[PDB]
């Protein structure tokens, strides 16, 4: 009280204020768009989205006591808002419990009391026609109910919250949808309470039906219009799947889905990274790599978030199982001193030809590499260490011989080499081949390839890629 | 397509011909013919913005023709007072 | 089979009984390192030792699908090898399966040298035939490059 | 090298421009 | 030194005079706008960063 | 209203295709206009003239200058000539005709 | 911006491309480099 | 009291790193610690080598009854002498805070020239201060401070002065060379030798032509190269002064290469004795080693080790695996064959080279303009 009840007044009233003030207007202003000109592409409806990802889960964790967040539901329990006189009457309420809650204190929380704050608001005159105030004001009590992270007698209050919610969501995708289409903000609050309904079950037991109800909000989603639901529902589907250690690939490879057309630059990146894991554990790595790229390069804006050093980290093993290598630690991060020494170390001995430091740095590294959640490197790098010995001297020489090679590589068999060759040849390690008459091992024969058809299909290509990028960049701008 | 002034308004002034039925209409295309680069097209636009909609309180077509009499051009002046008279 | 693709994402459901113990999976899964690394000998001197009973319509496939893929393998521009190469390329000192590739395939033995056919490719490309497609490209350029305003 | 890159990033500066455009008489309609 | 146009083979003894192409001028001038279109779609880059 | 407004939408649908046609065949006409304009500026600049100087500037598209035999004129300027080239009294073109910058 | 999805997340100045062309052979260059003469 | 003081940041260097080297670099700057009055900057030098000795309460005693004494004159100066700007106090200032940089450590120098910089109206004076930061600044090789106050003085002292900057090209170059810019501009500003006086401005003068000689052999091939290193005359004598630097660079140019290994090797062994050669001695062997290959394999297409094998040097195996790392490496656009003996090279002529980097600045701006593209349009 001295020290810390001295700053204890400044807190509240302000951030109550302005807060409040926020969203009061664009809830004002997502009614009037939703009332007229539905046209709300460019509207304010996806910046607010982008406020309460990040401001009101960095801003407030608890609920927020002297009547600050705790405040939201004894001031929104007396709603009804249907005629012009009753609006009028609950914007007179709308300043008086503001203006008591300001002044003195009204109801206040005490970490057991969420039943009578959820049904008495969710009841008392409540209309269907003010639905985004009535999402957020479900959605909004579930962010510091998972961040109490106390853990008694919440699982079931985060339940009835979350089926509730589930039951308003079908309540308005079926009856009178006539011109209100809340699904742009409503793909990520089924996203952020099924990352809870995830966690809950993750502190606990394993997540079936969460995953059966997502097909049927799948099945009955996908055949009125494609409008990032199915994006974001496809995810949720397949994020489990594979966080399953059994099987559900195949689910994946049949999963005839892949067109959702436009995802505000945020989920065709995520979505990008799992079906390059599945092309990778697939042994497609061609296409795998060339989107595990087009992930990373597509959205760096973020401070150390995990995705970006996830995605980094599966890339640079992807590279080593092709064989070519770049530096990885030249944007080294206070997360990354974690990260960038095994594989590192793991780089290391792979491209050069040595192995008791390999097996060494494999037996010390090995518990990161189960907690990565990778385990395919036990057998497709004993593959790469034997291969990138045979890959290195066909780039070298041009001409060696196979009683050489079978001395250079410490293989003690002059019988094999013969054998590894016509694997690297079958493989497409190199194009050589073998004349056996005494050990002939040649290699490629001619340089031209500038008037040869080469680079004329390359330019084809470009061209019509950039003329793409031209006419897709022309209609997105004329909108006036 | 064609390029007679004669037929580029005798085409334009058919529009209220066609769509008198429906005054919701001829003003969505004479509000962007009546700002044609040669006056033929603005003129003929205005012509059939008054014989589109016959006596009904439009305050659209009424605010076509505002810069449509204000013009240089004496004849293009001339039918947009006779199309604010015959609305 | 020859599903190499199959055989990785069927390895997901063991959390550790591939390496600690459990030579029934630790077997096979020494046996995809063999033919990643190269050792078509350690192929067949690990055929001769099984933990259960014999695996024997299990090799006689492996058999199956090694034997054709170096038969596939070796039938190309070569034109003659000694029944040495044969016998270092494939193996048993005189079986039936000499005999086996003399009927089916060709391979004939003659003055102790074998005859394998050229199955290479001979192709007189000109490459100036496929102008057409060529003017296509030109002018569907200019079709997009025009005709939208 | 001419149509493929010249072409496209004029484009690009047209979409930056009226999407900003956009925006700002949006944000001060009202 | 430049000063004669040719090559020589240590395997063979053989000296071998052979010619250059003389036209270098299209490419070399097309690559230098590569980087000025670099640096554009750069300064748009940071332009459309700090700003929507 | 749940017939009635569905032919409705059909006859907006199909009463804005055919101006979005239109209006993508307009301006595919528009153009010609606007090649002649760009031909008439090339034209009406490249031919035998005399040479006057920079005198003064009123404003924009309006200048003042005189020519070498005197008497000095008041004419228009085009849009094509940069506006950052006459500070000085420099030599500019006149037209016989028109006497404008050219 | 967070995206919902994070388990867990100066000696030099740029001297990785030497290294991972050269880590470790021989950078004293004098014993085998400048010696070859004696075993010739 | 900044002359002496690169050789001391030597005596330092040489001492602290190899341990191996103990014997004489104890021997003189233990006589230069007990001179200078040098009584902040020597404890690690004095706990990275030895134990201690008593000399340290005689020297502490005097350095501060002079600095009091120092102390009561500046005082007494601006309590009795009232004159600001540059005045018998801004003299006193830089004298205290020379005695400072000379005795004293850095950060009281810092201090008291940030303090007595404010107080300076003229510009050789603020040239002068960013001639002391500089100074101390390279003394401990601080990259920061540098980034700082160069960019101070070329705009906004450097547009006054005339030929007071020549000393600040070579500043500028001597930190390329502890940094890693030893290729373009390290050669290229080194290039006018026309100061050979030393002082606080200018260093050791036979160093700063054996520095730019080493450096002017990586920035260009021979483009004429000839002409400013050889038809020079300045840089002529002094190489003619030195036969060990002349015999490596007649090796180089008129492609004596058996003899070159040994003027390589003198020089690599010679680079550990210096206190900058740390991004060189690992960098500057194997460029010039594989600058050394790629002009010998130009002008042969089917050269044979058979003649690398006396007339380059010795041996047949060590030749084969350096060219098998180089190719590996990604350089020297090569081939080499073992059993017909031939190293039959494949240089582009002139038009796939045009083609590969063309194919590469390409796909790095559609790369680019793709990438900014998803970016914009949400």
């Amino acid at each position: 009280p001295p020290g810390g009840g001295e700053q204890e007044p400044p807190p509240p009233p302000a951030p109550q204020d302005v807060e409040m003030k926020e969203e009061a207007a664009t809830g004002g202003g997502s009614t009037g768009e939703a009332d007229g000109k539905t046209a709300a592409a460019a509207a304010e409806h996806s910046q607010r989205e982008l406020d309460t990802v990040t401001l009101e889960d960095i801003k407030e964790h608890v609920k927020q006591l002297e009547k600050a967040v705790s405040g939201k539901e004894p001031r929104f329990v007396l709603r009804a808002l249907r005629m012009l006189p009753s609006t009028s009457r609950r914007l007179n309420h709308y300043v008086l419990y503001k203006a008591v809650q300001g002044f003195f204190t009204s109801n206040n929380a005490t970490r057991d009391f969420l039943l009578p704050f959820l049904e008495e608001p969710m009841d008392t005159e409540a209309d269907l026609q003010f639905r985004p105030r009535t999402g957020k004001a479900a959605s909004t009590p579930l962010l510091p109910e998972v961040e109490a992270y106390l853990q008694l007698l919440v699982v079931i209050f985060m339940m009835n919250s979350k089926r509730y919610k589930e039951a308003q969501k079908i309540s308005d995708d079926l009856m009178q949808k006539i011109s209100t289409q809340n699904r742009r903000a409503l793909d990520l609050v089924a996203a952020k309470c099924y990352y809870y309904h995830a966690r809950v079950y993750e502190f606990l037991d394993k997540l079936d039906v969460v995953r059966s109800f997502l097909h049927a909000r799948l099945r009955t989603a996908t055949l009125r219009h494609d409008a990032d639901g199915q994006a974001t529902l496809l995810n949720l589907l397949l994020r489990n799947y594979l966080h399953y250690s059994l099987y559900d690939q195949a689910e994946k490879l049949v999963s005839k889905s892949v067109f959702p057309e436009q995802a505000n630059n945020n989920e065709w990146a995520r979505y990008l990274y799992y079906t390059g894991r599945i092309k990778a554990i697939q042994l497609e790595y061609s296409e795998a790599r060339r989107t595990m790229t087009n992930a990373l390069r597509k959205a760096p804006q973020h401070t150390a978030v995990g995705f970006k050093q996830t995605v980094h980290k599966l890339l640079i093993v992807v590279e080593l199982l092709l064989g070519e290598i770049p530096d990885r630690l030249q944007f080294r991060q206070p997360s990354l001193k974690r990260s960038l020494m095994p594989y590192f170390l793991l780089t290391q001995a792979v491209r050069t030809g040595n192995l008791a430091k390999f097996n060494q740095v494999l037996d010390q590294f090995g518990e990161k590499f189960q907690a990565d959640g990778t385990y395919t490197l036990i057998i497709r790098l004993r593959h790469n260490v034997i291969k990138t010995g045979v890959r290195m001297i066909s780039l070298s020489y041009s001409r060696i011989s196979l009683a050489d090679i079978a001395q250079k590589l410490q293989l003690d068999s002059p019988e094999d080499a013969e054998f590894i060759v016509a694997k690297a040849i079958r493989d497409g390690v190199i194009e050589a081949s073998i004349n056996h008459e005494k050990g002939y091992v040649q290699s490629k024969e001619m340089i031209d390839i500038y008037s040869t058809r080469e680079p004329q299909l390359a330019f084809h290509q470009r061209i019509s890629f950039c003329l793409d990028i031209h006419n897709m960049s022309v209609k997105a701008m004329r909108f006036p | 397509s064609d390029v007679n002034d004669d037929v580029r308004r005798a085409a334009v002034e058919s529009l209220g011909f066609i769509l008198f039925r429906t005054p919701e209409q001829c003003p969505s295309v004479v509000s962007l013919l009546s700002e044609s680069y040669n006056p033929h097209v603005r003129y003929g636009a205005a012509m059939a913005l008054g014989i589109c909609c016959a006596g009904t309180g439009n305050k659209e077509a009424i605010n076509l023709l505002e810069p449509m009499t204000n013009d240089p051009v004496n004849y293009v002046r001339q039918g947009a007072l006779i199309a604010s008279a015959l609305i | 089979q020859n599903r190499v693709a199959e055989f990785h994402t069927e390895l997901e459901r063991l959390p550790a009984k591939d390496i600690q113990t459990n030579v029934y999976i630790k077997h096979p899964v020494s046996l995809e390192q063999y033919l990643m690394e190269g050792s078509y000998n350690k192929v067949f001197l690990a055929k001769g030792n099984i933990p259960a009973e014999s695996y024997t319509f299990f090799i006689d496939i492996l058999l199956d699908t090694i034997r054709d893929e170096i038969a596939g393998c070796i039938e190309k521009a070569y034109e003659k090898i000694l029944f040495t190469e044969a016998t270092r390329i494939l193996f048993f000192n005189t079986p039936k399966k000499m005999t086996d590739y003399a009927k089916k395939r060709g391979w004939v033995l003659g003055p102790n040298n074998y005859y394998s056919f050229a199955s290479q490719q001979q192709k007189p490309e000109d490459t100036t035939i496929p102008s057409t497609e060529l003017a296509k490209q030109v002018i569907e350029y200019a079709r997009q490059l025009e005709m939208i305003v | 090298y001419l149509a493929s890159l010249i072409r496209s990033v004029v484009a690009l500066h047209n979409l930056i421009n009226n999407k900003i455009a956009n925006r700002d008489a949006e944000k001060k309609e009202g | 030194d430049k000063k004669f146009h040719g090559i020589l083979d240590q395997g063979e003894g053989v000296l071998i005079i052979f010619d250059e192409p003389p036209v270098d001028k299209t490419y070399e001038a097309a690559l230098e706008t590569i980087q000025n279109m670099s640096k554009v779609v750069d300064s748009l880059y940071n332009k459309a960063k700090k700003l929507t | 209203d749940l017939y009635s407004r569905y032919k409705k939408l059909q006859q907006e649908l199909e009463f804005l295709e055919v101006q979005e046609e239109y209006i993508k065949d307009e301006q595919k006409n528009l153009k010609k206009e606007f090649l002649h304009a760009q031909e008439e500026v090339k034209r009406i600049q490249s031919i035998p003239l005399v040479i006057g100087q920079f005198l003064e500037a009123v404003d924009q598209n309006t200048a003042i200058v005189g020519s070498t035999t005197g008497s000095n004129y008041y004419v228009r300027i085009l849009s094509t000539i940069d506006r950052e080239l006459l500070k000085p009294n420099a030599s500019v073109a006149l037209h016989k005709h028109s006497n404008a910058l050219v | 911006m967070s995206e919902k999805k994070q388990p867990v997340d100066e000696d030099n100045w740029d001297d990785d491309n030497v290294e991972d062309d050269f880590s470790n052979q021989l950078r004293a260059e004098l014993e085998k480099h400048g010696y070859k003469m004696e075993t010739s | 009291p900044k002359n002496p003081d690169l050789r001391i940041a030597q005596l330092r260097f040489l001492l602290s790193l190899p341990e191996h080297r103990g014997d004489a670099a104890v021997r003189d700057e233990l006589m230069a610690a007990v001179r200078d009055n040098n009584m902040a900057p020597y404890y690690e030098a004095l706990c990275k080598s030895l134990d201690w000795q008593i000399d340290v309460d005689l020297l502490n005693k005097m350095k501060k009854a002079n600095e009091d004494e120092l102390k009561r004159l500046d005082e007494e100066l601006e309590d009795a002498e009232k004159n600001l700007g540059e005045s018998e106090i801004r003299d006193a200032m830089m004298a205290k805070a020379e005695y400072l940089c000379r005795i004293g450590d850095k950060e009281g120098a810092l201090t008291a020239f940030r303090k007595t910089y404010d107080k300076t109206v003229a510009l050789g004076h603020r040239l002068d201060i960013v001639f002391y930061l500089l100074r101390i600044g390279l003394f401990y090789m601080d990259n920061d401070l540098i980034t700082r106050n160069t960019e101070k003085a070329k705009s906004l002292i450097e547009e006054g002065g005339d030929w007071d900057r020549r000393n600040r090209l070579k500043v500028y170059q001597g930190l390329y060379c502890v940094a890693i810019r030893d290729f373009k501009q390290a050669a290229e500003l080194f290039l006018d030798t026309v100061s050979t006086f030393t002082s606080y401005e200018l260093m050791d003068y036979k160093t700063f032509v054996t520095y730019t000689v080493y450096v002017s052999m990586i920035a260009l091939e021979r483009p004429d190269l000839r002409e400013k290193v050889i038809k020079g005359a300045e840089i002529l004598e002094v190489l003619h002064s030195l036969p060990a630097v002349r015999q490596y660079l007649f090796s180089l140019y008129e492609c004596r290469y058996s003899v070159f290994f040994q003027s390589l090797a003198v020089v690599e062994q010679e680079m550990k004795k210096d206190w900058l050669f740390a991004p060189h001695y690992r960098y500057y062997v194997r460029e010039m080693r594989i600058h050394a290959y790629s002009q010998l394999l130009e002008s042969y297409r089917s050269l044979t080790l058979g003649y690398m094998a006396e007339a380059f040097g010795v041996g047949v195996e060590f030749i084969d695996q350096e060219l098998s790392r180089f190719i590996a490496a990604g350089r020297l656009h090569c081939k080499i064959d073992k059993v017909n003996e031939i190293v039959e090279t494949n240089r582009p002529d002139s038009k796939n080279w045009q083609y590969q980097e063309t194919i590469k600045k390409g796909d790095l701006l559609l790369n680019r303009v793709q990438k900014l593209s998803r970016v914009i349009n949400m």
